[PDB]
């Protein structure tokens, strides 16, 4: 039976052809290239905003699974290759299923205990199968076993979210919409938001590749049985070739600074910046079990620290899994993408600067500034500014206020003590260029006519 | 577009151009007395990088990006 | 017969046809071509709302478990595909069913004591089925039971209902009845409503795939027996697959201060939300209820402080529900859409403002405001103000109050120091554009002529 | 039966021969040999990166192996000699192996004893014979030996995934998605971003070469079945021969100070540097953790002294493989080359100069340098420039700072001690060429005319 | 939809336009002697856009979303 | 491409012809009165390089990329 139903099946199959990468590929959301750059003033604050195209395309062959897909994966069950398994809405199949072997990967199993077989492949028994397999291992060795698997530790920014189902996965559209990820506000420039996957893989299982086309189907598989069980060529049959298994948490940050300072929050945490850490506004979906409730600096570092490892009481849930087509048994894979106009977007802070000149002699200050604007068109323009007080006299000891405003940039400065010598009583004390922006400079000059001195001082 | 691409530094601004990306931006400098109004690099334009490409030190200056708008009244003394 | 039954159901079922997501496709309200942005003011305060369009068609598979719909939880109940179904009313039949593999999952489980098989599926049986095995389970194990810590905290705007009837589902509508989301106050733009909802799966069930229709029913249904029974072609049958169990806890925060920190506020004890909290009178809702409904502080983290142990102690609920095609055992999904409007909305503070020019060295005051109002038409404007004495001298000691409305933007100070010389008279200690609302300010200015300073001073 | 099955496969596999090298040759980005010099200036830093092609030709048997394909990861199957065997995405085959032996390299022999065989293959059987055999020697001596303890810590400049595709094989373009790799910053001189592989190998398995080609299959091979399953001249038989066992660690350490430091940086952890550290991005995957996951400025040095002495704590987990063709039966080779450009990732900086002149007799110092510049079109130019103290009388002490800028190149020094005879009444103190930059460059002079002897402090 | 759209840096407003594209409002501004009044995005619309297009730190402004309402006398003084 | 060469030192640098690879760009020197400009070699373009070549110690000099655009003028004075 299982012969003629195998060679049938075979027959049927291997005339059928198709590529994966093109029934299975996600690409999202297109963008044409549309470079905006922009600016914003808010108070004490500048802003630019960059909306610069960037295509994120990806392909990936690790389907993942998380809990509203949980019960109807496991290995060996047959697919009908279709968007169905793209976005992981994965469909069964009525076909009976055949005799297999099932195997699992297990760290410190014995010569007998990580193989099984299963003559109808069923949810229930093969289930508690691999569940007989775990529970052989957990009580008995689990005093002195640390499997060191996948600390994957994976950050990005929560761009426009099909970028995240992209670079992802697109199955995460359900699974972070709840996540509070804010679409428009980084597609706008609103906010700033993170996220970051944290994982450790438990284990997985795998299926021998069918020898034998109706080694897959319970003893006798007709083709027009597998047609009205809805195989066809358009959705072709594929076979489950995995299931993983572990600790999974999508843990995220959502603040408004940009200048991604926000992942230096994201790691010390995991691992002023501390206001930073108070405008903390998470948001977190996780797969002690109260600290995982809490959610704090402490909280993410000891279950990822000291709850990493194979827990106390159990794993979480299957992770992903991947499927192979019958007709070759050709490994599958998605191939997901995204489009959107990048927004790298990028502060800066209102500047102050005082003056202070306190040295004996009567210093003259220039102070030439850059400035980076538009011209009443949507055209950009990059400009000199001049200290409009300059060949001016200095006390004995002198301090102005200056907002080196956040518009300020490339400064530069010449500081000119005066001698009462007649050699070119004009004495250059400090000519210096390129500077950096300080929240509040402190330009102090210092010593005697005949040695001038300086400090540049950051009060703060 | 047409920026204003002065041959070398003098009062005379009458020399304008359709360029090349030598307009990324519009250019003018009034060192001392002596204007020039040239095609030129935005991210190239600085303070800095002007008066290299000028060799003085000391300068007065004003970039624009639309044609030809970087002017010479643009500047003001 | 049940093979001629089993013939017959799936003949009729491949016969039977729809384009499911049709059929369960849904829309909630739908609201027309408006978005605007308006002002308002109050004796001492002032509001800016932004009431722009919300519009949401969001989907999934899960679907919930209440009253209504109790009557078919211990998945497999057979359902015949209906806007009943889509607005969750199921449809009950007095069909024989026949024998099935039922099987729920459990943390740690027994080696075999995950498979089930009942031969006439009724809640009752399968019910008695379920509660023998979770039972075996609950005096073997429960002693050390801990929980894959499914943590899926959700928050939301609950500024529609209709959203509330397209992100969390239709059946919420009556759910949330007593939970009281007063968004027609939100449409009014008086009111802020945040909905908070904890969820945690305990466990979970599963069936096998039916090869065939019949091979739920008992034995020899005939196509036109089904067509009696109810389930007929216009209301195609569909195969439950899941209900989920677990803990739950439905929180709405009722507060009016539309500062979106509520939604902060709401969470931030579940880690200033104190006073907003202060007078908001929480109301909650469980699907020890009455533990809850008095509310605390902490809730939630009792529900899995309690929540990680089961007990005979206080009812926990089945959670979820789904359920899949039958026609070709292809899973079935909703697909529901709201259209209505958001408002954010913000507020400015009116407050006495203090000038306090008591520095030895008198200064001459420069300030200047952005207003933003409206006259005569309503359509929308911005204007320069500045002050009375505006660069005016001011005297040696003078504390003058101002009744400082938040309605105006955008403030600019100038303090003067006063200087005789001819090369720039006008002498700067503190000119800062573009500064922060202050809603009680001692802005004073202080120091020596040699060294004038600005108090940027709050007098609380 | 398997004999004449062994007859026709060789004869087929010795024809299904084409070049390894070649079929498997991959030849990534095609460059042209340009060599773009281009300059910038940071505030006060003078990069100049010079574009350049560099090409990455390169060829390798040590094919490393990731989470995404453990399912696969074994000596002993049959694959598909394929772009599929290319990228690391291993092809199935419904292939029944037939009887052949295998090798386990455990420390502890003193001949070829601990080997093991299979007479029908199956990813269960040989995976529970080799883990069988790994638990044992694991229980037995490894408590009481030695193990190679050695250090192989691969470092690169992250410049291309195309270059990282080049020098660590291809299936790392997405094993590498998480290492935080920027490497187009290093595309357009933003930041510098270093790999450092430390792989760590345990043991590695291996298996006898095909000496019966129908040892290789269940006892009956006939190519119509191979040809009906793709096993052909178009993707001939290849032989597994071997697969690592260990751990790995990638450090990533990506700075925005742009330089070669980098290295020293990682070697300064590996065994001021604080602030080159403190830029580090470290992004470091893993192919127990713990002991990385805590984080430690002697992580490495544990993880050499405590990791690469791996232990009976917990085994490892497979790293790599190799093939053969298998009617070669030698060793199958990728070769990954890439051309790709290379960013010359120099920078230099500013440095005060202190004309410092402290002598009893009249000094002048004349200072020339080169000078880096640019003419009419950005043109690359050395200029020379002169002192302005040139020429120049200075006092008895003459101490100024000249902004001798990183952007200045090759200075030269003369320092004049005048004195008072009318025949030369100049003598030289100090003159010096092949002098480089200095941060803070006290120059000083001290004594009288008969004695004029120098100082050159770098107080920094 | 009729502002005064027409860019004119003198006391008097020449031509009341039917602007839709930079009439989201209508901005007139005193500088000192000068005063300008033209069509304008009332997004763009804040003290400082308006003092860096006009590099005068001294200045006062008027800008309403309705038509030519942002006439010369709507702005005092 | 064509760059000045004058193997005899001259004020006026008139000499310049098409030359060969060796030189990279055109470098003019200046010590006291005499003046050389020469295709030069631009890594062979060093103040060392040039006060060996040409067996004098005190000069003044500059090499530009492009041939021919090498004057003594362009140096101070």
């Amino acid at each position: 039976n299982s012969e003629a139903a195998k060679k049938a099946l075979n027959d049927y199959i291997w005339g059928l052809q198709y590529d994966k990468l093109n029934i299975l590929t996600h690409q999202g959301e297109k963008l044409k290239n549309h470079s905006s750059r922009e600016a914003f003033h808010r108070p004490g604050e500048y802003v630019v905003c960059e909306k610069k195209k960037q295509s994120i395309s990806n392909a990936t062959s690790k389907l993942s699974v998380s809990s509203a897909n949980d019960d109807r994966i496991f290995p060996g069950a047959l697919l009908k290759a279709d968007q169905s398994l793209l976005e992981n809405l994965p469909t069964l199949i009525p076909v009976n299923r055949g005799k297999t072997t099932i195997s699992v990967n297990l760290p410190g199993l014995k010569n007998g205990e990580s193989n099984l077989t299963v003559e109808n492949p069923s949810n229930s028994t093969v289930r508690t199968a691999v569940n007989n397999l775990v529970e052989k291992w957990i009580q008995n060795y689990s005093k002195t076993h640390a499997v060191p698997a996948r600390m994957q530790y994976e950050s990005i920014s929560a761009q426009s979210m099909s970028q995240l189902q992209a670079k992802f996965g697109a199955d995460f559209s359900k699974v972070g919409a709840p996540l509070n990820v804010d679409f428009s506000s980084v597609h706008k420039c609103e906010k700033q938001v993170f996220i970051a996957n944290f994982r450790q893989v438990y284990y997985t299982a795998s299926v021998d590749s069918p020898n034998s086309p109706s080694a897959l189907f319970g003893s006798g598989i007709t083709p027009t049985d597998l047609i009205n069980r809805g195989v066809n060529s358009k959705t072709p049959p594929v076979y489950v070739s995995n299931v993983s298994y572990g600790r999974a948490m999508y843990v995220k940050f959502e603040t408004t600074s940009k200048s991604t300072k926000v992942q230096a929050a994201i790691d010390a945490v995991v691992k002023e910046y501390e206001n930073i850490l108070k405008n903390t506004k998470i948001t977190a979906v996780v797969l002690e079990a109260s600290k995982v409730i809490t959610g704090n600096i402490d909280t993410l570092k000891d279950l990822i620290q000291k709850g990493s490892n194979f827990s106390a009481q159990s794993p979480a849930v299957p992770i992903s899994y991947t499927t192979s087509f019958v007709k070759d048994n050709s490994i599958a894979t998605i191939q997901n993408n995204t489009d959107y106009i990048e927004t790298k977007v990028t502060s800066y802070k209102d500047g102050a600067l005082t003056l202070n000149h306190d040295g004996a002699f009567v210093a003259r200050f220039y102070v030439y500034w850059e400035e980076l604007g538009h011209d009443a068109d949507g055209y950009e323009t990059i400009r000199s500014r001049s200290w409009s007080g300059n060949g001016y006299n200095r006390g004995a000891h002198y301090s102005t206020t200056l907002r080196f405003k956040g518009n300020v940039r490339n400064i530069r400065v010449k500081v000119l003590g005066a001698t009462g010598l007649a050699w070119e009583p004009w004495r250059l004390i400090y000519s210096k260029n390129d500077l950096p922006l300080v929240p509040q400079r402190n330009i102090s000059t210092w010593g005697t006519t005949l040695h001038p001195q300086f400090e540049d001082k950051v009060v703060k | 577009l047409q920026c204003y691409n002065c041959p070398n530094p003098t009062a005379d601004c009458k020399t304008a151009v359709n360029c090349s990306s030598d307009f990324d931006a519009c250019l003018i400098t009034k060192a001392g007395l002596q204007v020039y109004n040239k095609c030129w690099k935005f991210e190239h334009c600085n303070f800095n990088d002007v008066t290299t490409r000028l060799r003085e030190n000391e300068l007065t200056y004003y970039c624009c990006k639309k044609d030809l708008c970087n002017f010479n009244e643009q500047l003001e003394n």
